[PDB]
RNA sequence: UUCAUCUAGACAGCCGGACGGUGGCCAUGGAAGUCGGAAUCCGCUAAGGAGUGUGUAACAACUCACCGGCCGAAUGAACUA
């Protein structure tokens, strides 16, 4: 852009500038149409260099063809004032900086288009000829939808159906019917009741089409413009009545709407003879290597191709025409400039979504008119990063006044209001700086509706923010946004030492991107959470560095087996001790599974006084009122599953035995005997005990064994159950391919919960318990099972009950602590009844 | 008002809303048999009863979905005891 | 895609024929010995699997 | 041919004494609603649309108290069925032609005649509006409502009903598929 | 060989219904003519099974059992060597 270092004067003239998005499928056509947008610019590589691909940025998308995020873009256009005043807006200037982001398809990342959605000015959707929609063009479009947005499509790659499909004067007016059509009926899916008018019309100019590879587009207007400079006047006439009708030229100029001449033979198409009949000509005389046609018809149509250009036939003669007719820049960006809204325009109905308060305060009118002079709070979602280690800048908006370089604004955080003292930072901000493709360019002040790069501030805020001045406003949303928590990935570092740097690692890379998550397991562990696989796969990969510094290992995770006695712990237990001490007689009660729910949560915290607990057990559990007779203290680590009991002879015992018996049988109700781990709803009955001398006769290292036998016996006799964590998922789709869902669930071990309706039929979405122990790749196969539009959202909920007798290595359960228990580390589970059944 | 996924009878014409029902299949076994019919059917199977609790069943011949017509109600005992596998109503037909 | 219509012409005289059990030979959609000789004129047929 | 006598006595029965003879060659029809005239028609003429009998409808007259049974021995084809009343047969094929219910065919069978379709507004909410690629109409939504924008022909003599394009075909409402009670031969005593 | 069907119009072939009760009972979130649990039903009848098999995730759209019309006769199974 020869706009350097001009880019200041353009900003302040607020009705100058207009921001997009063009969000499309994925090998589809976005990163050329771009490059012939800022071939308009004089920043590319000119003369020629087609495939620019500005998304680049990095390596990893020239190899693939790809695109993972996308800077803005600068630019300014020249046109004549007589061809921009067709907007409603009262602008001045000429020139127009159009600066430009946008976000790719990738159902597995299309949480990220929601952060360059709910920030840009314009919804620019890329349809291809040949296919048509796609799946998640419209799926991604509408996420979001509900903004407002304006969606104009601009659909493309007219040259492959041009060249191999062999299309004929009907079917690619057939192409475009069905596909515009079939597009624009899904745009009223939820469009609002008055301003959901964003039902793509042809003739208004909003449907322009072209080549990446030739790097050209027109709507309409400008082959019915200077087609209008000749055969009559005007372009609104002749531009509006258009498309269908038609006119007949062998004789006659007669315009009617029907089908049949007076002799009885059909009459043309109305679009082909008037506005196309050039590329048939064109392409169809240029790819026969003639050369008796094209000079002839060079002078048919606007005189001359220059200099050198004539010889080069094979594909520059095809490649250079249609680029000495019409640039994508006269055509596109025009329409562009012509129907598409300012942030002064389009921001009125933004900030009501995003700001959570009621209609109040000074930024209900600072924000609504959007005051340059007014607080200076903004709004940032995504984090791109820089060539070093990651000091990656903030991608903002300021929705109001003119933001300055060398300031002092307060911080906050993701959900919070300014009422207390934690989480909300007072700093100031190093540099303002702007990016283009791949280039930055520092500035000093900019008015609302300006996206901006923001440097030094990342280190305090987490995936979102705001930053406000006036400190009684809200905080601005989150939206609950879109697809993919989702999946988990267990990962881990080798050779025992970088933990660090993979602590550092993991925990800025948490900062780097907002779609993925990380958290810590039951065992404070190393996994990373998901979008999907893809995703994973090209961001966890280069965790190797530039995020780390440190290569890793890959594994599944483990899922957090618990443990479960139930029934009544069929024989009276008895443990005597390696050294003759003491006998133990027990009959365990398992408690029901109403404190499996009824332990954590805030109706009892332990550890209160022994009368209020009594109330809350005699008046909602079930148990009687001389609980308190019967409980002191249980394990482990105060929020124990167990409150414990007396079936002891009240004569004289437990207040010399106590200290080393609740300090005793922590393991097991920590570390537990059939597979490992701890228990829930356990209640041993210590009927019996045994001190045949005084306090000086026993002590430490003698009575911490004493449930040596006894509670890991009792425990284990009756039948017990291992026990598993099974998901509360939902997943949401429309009733067209909903038939994979209920059968995928019933392969995988799931249970069907719920089914609901919505005003209209998208995103049927049902909730389901699915267990954990094969929730792996569940999204995978889900989508190999749908196609795509179906997108899951998981959450833990609760704790089962599974029945699948694991003492007994025949069944499911037997199978995974078998090979669980080869993971463990021991082997076999022990057979016992003479070890644990000491018959005294 | 139904266990059995039951069809009602409401056209939905600027206002007009009222849950009334057709006297279908299993809905004139909802009023006859014992007011545990619309409840105890949750875990519960029962294919039992042969006590004649009706002679004048026929008092629903006009809202019984006409099917066989000339006749009071001698079609429809024979109909119902295999359709209504509950019970059988009747010591005519089994 | 193509027009349904003709699908119903293509794939009935290719695709939705039977098929043997003993040596898979392609067989009419009525037929009770597989025409060939070397699986000896069994009586084991089934449908070809459905479209897609 | 023991249960075959009960086509005997049944068709006995009916031919002993009464007034009137009708015939009905019905071979396409839709059961449903045609017997539910047959309970508006309760107990007014049990329909016989019997066996193939053809034969031994006009033979059995061997009675010869109404020596006029002798018309149908050379009428063997067509679906005949006789009903009798002895009441005037004027009113009755008034309503008995109007029993012009009708569904979609066969998914994809036979077709009557060819139909033009115009631009008619039906009021639902947008559908099959994007399942319109097999026939390809150009169809527009305003209003929250179903407009058409031109004509587009469905159906072509010498061709018949389909899937792709006549599936929809009942979402405009016309009665193809019905071939109702047609008219035979009709006579008194 | 045994058990059957018919020139009183059998068999195959194409044209046709392939319901009302009643989207039968429980079950099932839902299991609507065709999906698990038993039973096992009459009017229209020329016919209808709790339906032969596809079909939506529950519907709606398809194929017969039964018998209507085709034209003029001998066929159908199980077996046996
Ligand atoms: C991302 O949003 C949610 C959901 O994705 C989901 O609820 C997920 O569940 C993870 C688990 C949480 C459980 C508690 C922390 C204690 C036991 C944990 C689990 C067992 O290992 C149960 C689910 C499934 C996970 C595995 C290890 C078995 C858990 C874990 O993270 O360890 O948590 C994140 C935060
Ligand atoms: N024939 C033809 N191929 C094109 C055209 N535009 C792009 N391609 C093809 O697409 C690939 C280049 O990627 P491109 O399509 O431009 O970007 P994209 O598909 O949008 C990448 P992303 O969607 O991830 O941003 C090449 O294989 C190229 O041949 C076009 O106009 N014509
Ligand atoms: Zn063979």
């Amino acid at each position: 852009a020869f706009t350097v270092d001009q880019m200041r004067s353009l900003m302040d003239k607020v009705t100058n500038v207009r921001n997009m998005s063009v969000i499309a499928h994925v090998d589809h056509g976005k990163s050329t149409l771009t490059d012939s947008l800022v071939q308009r610019a004089g920043i590319i590589s000119a003369a020629k260099a087609g495939e620019a691909r500005f998304t680049d940025t990095r390596k990893d998308e020239q190899e693939r063809g790809i695109t993972i995020k996308s800077t803005a873009i600068s630019l300014y256009s020249e046109m004549s004032d007589e061809d921009v005043k067709e907007i409603k807006q009262k602008t001045d200037g000429n020139s127009f900086l159009i600066n430009l982001i946008d976000s790719p398809g990738h159902v597995d990342f299309s949480s990220e288009v929601t952060a360059a959605l709910r920030v840009t000015d314009g919804a620019l959707v890329v349809v291809d000829t040949i296919e048509g929609v796609c799946v998640q063009t419209e799926t991604v479009l509408r996420q979001a939808l509900g903004e407002r947005i304006k969606p104009v499509v601009v659909i493309n790659k007219v040259d492959r159906a041009l060249l191999e499909l062999q299309v004929s004067k009907e079917d690619l007016y057939q192409t475009f019917a069905r596909t515009v059509e079939s597009v624009n009926v899904i745009v009223s899916t939820y469009a609002d009741e008055v301003l959901g008018d964003v039902q793509v019309y042809p003739a208004r100019g909003t449907v322009a089409f072209g080549s990446g590879l030739h790097g050209w587009a027109f709507t309409i207007r400008q082959f019915a413009t200077r087609y209008a400079k000749k055969f009559g006047v005007d372009k609104a006439k002749m531009m509006d009545r258009l498309w269908g009708d038609s006119f007949f030229n062998p004789k006659t100029k007669k315009w009617t709407n029907k089908d049949t001449d007076a002799e009885g033979k059909p009459l043309e198409r109305a679009f082909n003879m008037f506005i196309l009949d050039p590329i048939f000509r064109l392409f169809t005389a240029i790819m026969n290597f003639k050369k008796d046609e094209i000079p002839v018809l060079l002078e048919k149509l606007e005189i001359v191709l220059k200099g050198d250009e004539k010889d080069l036939e094979g594909k520059a003669l095809l490649k250079v025409v249609m680029r000495k007719f019409l640039p994508a820049a006269d055509a596109l960006l025009e329409m562009i400039v012509l129907h598409l809204p300012s942030p002064v325009t389009a921001q009125a109905y933004r900030a009501e979504q995003l700001y959570e308060g009621p209609a109040d305060d000074a930024n209900c009118i600072a924000i609504k008119n959007c005051d340059p002079k007014a607080d200076l709070m903004l709004y940032v979602s995504k984090m791109v990063p820089t060539s070093d280690k990651g000091r990656f800048y903030a991608f903002g908006r300021v929705f109001a006044g003119t933001v300055k370089s060398g300031q002092k604004v307060r911080i906050q955080g993701p959900n919070y209001v300014p009422g207390k003292k934690d989480d909300l930072f007072i700093k100031a901000i190093q540099r303002v700086v702007l990016m283009m493709g791949r280039f930055v360019e520092p500035i000093d002040d900019c008015p609302a509706g300006n996206i901006i790069g923001l440097v030094g501030i990342d280190q305090f805020l987490l995936k979102t923010g705001t930053l406000t001045t006036s400190e009684t406003a809200h905080n601005m949303k989150v939206m609950k946004f879109s697809v993919s928590p989702v999946v988990q990935v267990a990962v881990e570092v080798k050779n025992a030492n970088d933990l660090p740097k993979l602590v550092e690692g993991l925990k800025r890379l948490s900062k780097s991107d907002p779609c993925v998550l990380t958290y810590m397991s039951e065992s404070g562990e190393h996994i990373v959470a998901g979008t999907g696989e893809l995703h994973l796969e090209i961001c966890l990969q280069d965790l190797e560095h530039d995020h780390a510094g440190v290569p890793l290992k890959i594994s599944p995770p483990v899922v957090a087996y618990r443990e479960t006695v139930e029934s009544e712990s069929s024989q009276t237990a008895l443990s005597k001790s390696p050294n003759k001490h003491n006998r133990i007689y027990l009959k365990a009660e398992p408690i029901d599974e109403e404190v499996s729910l009824a332990i954590e949560n805030g109706i009892i915290n332990p550890r209160d006084d022994f009368k209020a607990r009594a109330r809350i057990m005699a008046d909602d559990y079930g148990w009687d009122v001389t609980d308190a007779r019967k409980i002191w203290c249980f394990g482990p680590d105060g929020n124990g599953p167990n409150l414990v009991i007396d079936q002891t002879k009240a004569v004289q015992y437990l207040h010399e035995i106590k200290d080393s018996v609740v300090a005793a049988f922590q393991w097991a109700t920590k570390e537990g005997p059939i597979f490992g781990e701890e228990m829930r709803s356990v209640r041993v009955n210590i009927l019996d005990v045994t001190l045949h001398a005084d306090a000086i006769h026993r002590g430490g290292g003698q009575i911490i064994p004493t449930m040596r036998r006894a509670t890991y016996a009792g425990f284990l006799l009756a039948d017990p159950k291992i026990q598993e964590p099974v998901f509360l998922v939902e997943i949401q789709c429309p009733e067209q391919a909903v038939g994979g869902i209920y059968s995928v669930l019933n392969k995988k071990r799931g249970q069907v919960v719920s089914e609901e309706q919505r005003p209209g039929t998208p995103l049927f979405t049902v909730k389901a318990y699915l267990p954990v122990n094969e929730s792996f790749g569940f999204t995978g196969e889900l989508r190999q099972a749908t196609g795509g539009q179906a997108f899951p959202q998981m959450v833990f909920d609760h704790w089962s009950t599974l029945g699948s007798d694991p003492l007994d290595p025949t069944s499911k359960a037997g199978e995974i602590v078998l090979a669980a228990r080869k993971r463990h580390g021991m082997k076999e589970e022990v057979p016992g009844w003479q070890e644990y059944y000491d018959k005294l | 008002k139904g266990i059995k996924v039951t069809v009602q009878l409401k056209i939905q014409n600027r206002q007009a809303a009222a849950s009334v029902v057709p006297s279908a299949s299993s809905l004139v076994i909802t009023a006859l048999k014992e007011p545990p019919r619309d409840r105890k059917k949750d875990k519960n199977v029962k294919h039992s009863g042969n006590i004649q609790l009706d002679e004048i069943i026929e008092i629903a011949r006009q809202m019984r979905d006409k099917s066989f017509g000339r006749t009071l109600a001698s079609v429809t005992k024979e109909i119902l005891g295999t359709a209504q596998s509950v019970g059988c109503r009747v010591d005519f037909k089994n | 895609i193509i027009e349904p219509s003709l699908k119903a012409l293509a794939s009935k005289y290719n695709c939705d024929k039977s098929v043997c059990r003993k040596c898979y030979a392609r067989l009419p959609p009525r037929a009770t010995n597989c025409r060939k000789r070397k699986c000896g004129h069994t009586n084991q047929l089934r449908p070809k699997k459905k479209l897609k | 041919r023991e249960k075959k006598a009960e086509y005997f006595a049944k068709l006995r029965e009916y031919l002993e004494e009464y007034k009137s003879l009708f015939v009905v060659g019905v071979d396409n029809v839709s059961s449903q609603q045609m017997h539910e005239v047959r309970k508006e028609l309760r107990g007014r003429a049990v329909v016989l649309m019997g066996k193939n009998t053809m034969v031994r409808r006009a033979i059995r007259g061997f009675l010869s108290d109404l020596p006029d049974f002798e018309k149908l021995l050379p009428f063997v084809k067509g679906n005949v069925g006789f009903v009798f009343t002895n009441e005037p047969l004027t009113e009755i094929k008034n309503v008995i032609v109007s029993n012009r219910v009708a569904a979609p065919a066969r998914a994809g069978a036979v077709a009557p005649e060819d139909i033009w379709v115009r631009a008619v507004n039906t009021g639902m909410e947008p559908g099959k509006t994007s399942f319109f690629q097999a026939l390809g109409v150009p169809t527009k939504i305003a209003r929250g409502t179903i407009e058409i924008v031109s004509d587009v022909k469905v159906v072509d003599a010498g061709n018949k009903v389909g899937q792709s394009e006549a599936s929809l075909l009942n979402l405009l409402n016309i009665s193809p598929f019905t071939f109702g009670l047609t008219v035979v031969q009709v006579y008194d005593n």
